[PDB]
């Protein structure tokens, strides 16, 4: 059985849906300390934005999310009909039928990653300054992948630092963060390795994108053994998008070329689970240095 | 003939700025303006026009770097 | 609108009415307000934090469709096979409509923070004497687009919930009506309290709202933001009688169907109210308010 | 009137006792008529007869007893 399963009792309560859990005070206190630790490592000159759990469907479509991960997307739908129509849908439900046939799409989707809304915001400001722009973003994200594994959730918190600038601005940013993130993971007493990887692009066309991404080392992951040392869990990622989003959003660097972008992403729930898997569910029994690092 | 088919597809899906007539067999398509997403459509276009399907070993940047690379790959398949 | 001038310092557009990016200034005040509310939490209260989605089955069972069907956001996705999904995507590329391939998941966006707590309470058996008390929070959703900064589609809710006998809940209600007003006063806010009704849907919704108002089951703390004649409800107290106790089979300590009640804080409305009242320059906020918030 | 009301109250009222047991003057709420049943009942009165209550008479009081309902109909 899954080594993580036994953690559930102290960390979560069931909400009647795989990958969607209520969080206990114990669990939340650690998510919060991890967030503050990440904040304490923020670089100077970084603009912090917090996003809600939904974003514009038009913006997500434009970002190319449908060509890449259509199977993971959560769209918002509602009952947009007349009073008569809505009442009938409710009455069908009372009579053993399906009220959801009266749903139609809203102009919103659940956010699949925290960075997406930042690109049009940056674009709206005109050409980037020399050195580019850096953002500290967070959102509750959603991916339609039900699982009973505690490290694979449908609704989860993502924290990211995003750099938008020249190729050199962005690649140096990513290298700074790859070193810094590993130092944080060591301070937290976590066991990990860093390997290159690829996003789960969908379909035949996706195997090619995944191959190129891996081959060009556009994505590193910090991997922590949770379920097994043979199938470790990615708890952070370090991503390089080249000019893909700079081109999509018409972002120009200080030299007048389409900007490059990259981000370092922290899976807050995976990291919290990793802390509890690694040091157990009694905080007073955590190593003193770990407690100190987290301000406990 | 195989050469010219590939060329029509490169104008079909390729999304390139300069015409396929203005591109040599052994020439850098990515430098020419073949984007990532485009190269994937191109690959799907090749698959449709020749009714074949690539192995995952050749599902990469290398196989589509040039018309010649494309031709050699399709032939070797 | 009187609140519009606040947008520059608090929010960035996300291309959708009622859905905004929050600035660091705005979030720092949301956080201080959350810490203040926590500092007034009563003894014996269990804290739970919910995600922005919940089980569609739980919400159906809660009766939400008989009350506010027009306000609900359901999660839908592309559930087909690779060819089906590719077809939908192809239609998007072609200029058609991919959304026709959407089908409902087993999830909805949570309309209020308290709903997931009732089945959790019920799963523990009969209530102890004194009942149970919960501290819950969630990002909530309501399908009502608006450009007004105090009417959002996605907003944070914080609630203290009491589940117990009628006397337990009545005692809890009296306490939180007093405490909520004391919090608003410490925050330097101007308000009145009045009885009100939830926006129940349709003609049946008219009777429901009437009954709720007549029976005084809902109190709101109302703050003049855009006007004094149209104040904004920033806190509420909701008495549900035995509605949720019956729905979920929750038994109080005497073996009767439990009553429930809750005090609700609209975190985004309170934050907007603070900035409207005190301005966007924190150093100039009244000293007592700064002290209260720990600034 | 009582002819058609005992049918509806049995249909949408969702009470423990049958509609042939209520005393046409007793309190329907103490009997077991919930809030949401009561509105399904109200709606049943607007469909069995061709009339919609004003929001004034649209309340708990108009549906307290069976005689309370009947009286309201004439007015
Ligand atoms: N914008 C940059 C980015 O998206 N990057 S990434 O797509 O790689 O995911 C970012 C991080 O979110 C965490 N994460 C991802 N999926 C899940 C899941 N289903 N359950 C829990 N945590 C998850 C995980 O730690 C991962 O490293
Ligand atoms: N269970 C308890 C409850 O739900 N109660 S209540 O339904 O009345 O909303 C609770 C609180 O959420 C806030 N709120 C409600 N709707 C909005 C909105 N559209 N925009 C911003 N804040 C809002 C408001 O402060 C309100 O008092
Ligand atoms: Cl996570
Ligand atoms: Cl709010
Ligand atoms: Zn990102």
């Amino acid at each position: 059985a899954d080594p993580l399963d036994h953690l559930a009792d102290k960390l979560f309560h069931s909400m009647g849906s795989d990958g969607v859990y209520a969080r206990t005070a114990l669990y939340e206190s650690i998510v919060e300390r991890l967030a503050a630790l990440i904040t304490s490592h923020r670089e100077a000159g970084t603009e912090a934005l917090r996003f809600p759990p939904v974003m514009s469907r038009a913006q997500l479509e434009k970002s190319g999310y449908l060509k890449s991960f259509p199977n993971l997307l959560g769209c918002v739908c509602g009952l947009h009909g007349t009073e008569r129509e809505i009442n009938a849908a409710v009455s069908r439900f009372d009579a053993g039928g399906d009220w959801t046939t009266s749903l139609s799409p809203a102009d919103l989707v659940l956010s699949p990653a925290a960075c997406y809304p930042v690109y049009p915001i940056a674009a709206s400001r005109g050409p980037l300054p020399k050195g580019g722009l850096r953002f500290d973003v967070a959102a509750d994200c959603f991916r339609r992948e039900p699982s009973k594994h505690l490290d694979r959730l449908q609704s989860f918190r993502m924290r990211e630092y995003v750099c938008i600038g020249t190729p050199d601005d962005v690649s140096d940013f990513r290298e700074r963060w790859m070193v810094r993130a590993q130092a944080i993971a060591r301070d937290l007493g976590l066991t990990f390795r860093v390997d290159y990887a690829s996003d789960p692009f969908f379909g035949r066309a996706g195997k090619m994108l995944a191959n190129n991404q891996r081959d060009q080392q556009l994505k590193f992951e910090l991997l922590i053994p949770l379920r097994s040392e043979e199938q470790p869990t990615a708890c952070m990622s370090f991503n390089y998008h080249r000019e893909h989003f700079g081109t999509t959003w018409g972002i120009q660097d200080a030299n007048g070329e389409p900007a490059h972008t990259g981000c370092v992403a922290f899976g807050m729930d995976r990291l919290a689970v990793a802390m509890f898997h690694t040091h157990g569910t009694d905080l007073s029994a955590w190593p003193a240095k770990v407690r100190d690092i987290l301000g406990l | 003939h195989m050469n010219a088919t590939i060329r029509e597809i490169l104008a079909k899906f390729g999304q390139l700025p300069t015409p396929v007539d203005t591109i040599a067999d052994e020439a850098d398509l990515y430098a020419a303006g073949l984007s990532s997403f485009a190269s994937v459509q191109l690959m799907l276009g090749i698959e449709e026009a020749f009714d074949i399907e690539f192995p995952d070993n050749l599902l990469n940047r290398k196989s589509f770097a040039s018309i010649k690379a494309i031709e050699d790959t399709v032939k070797l398949i």
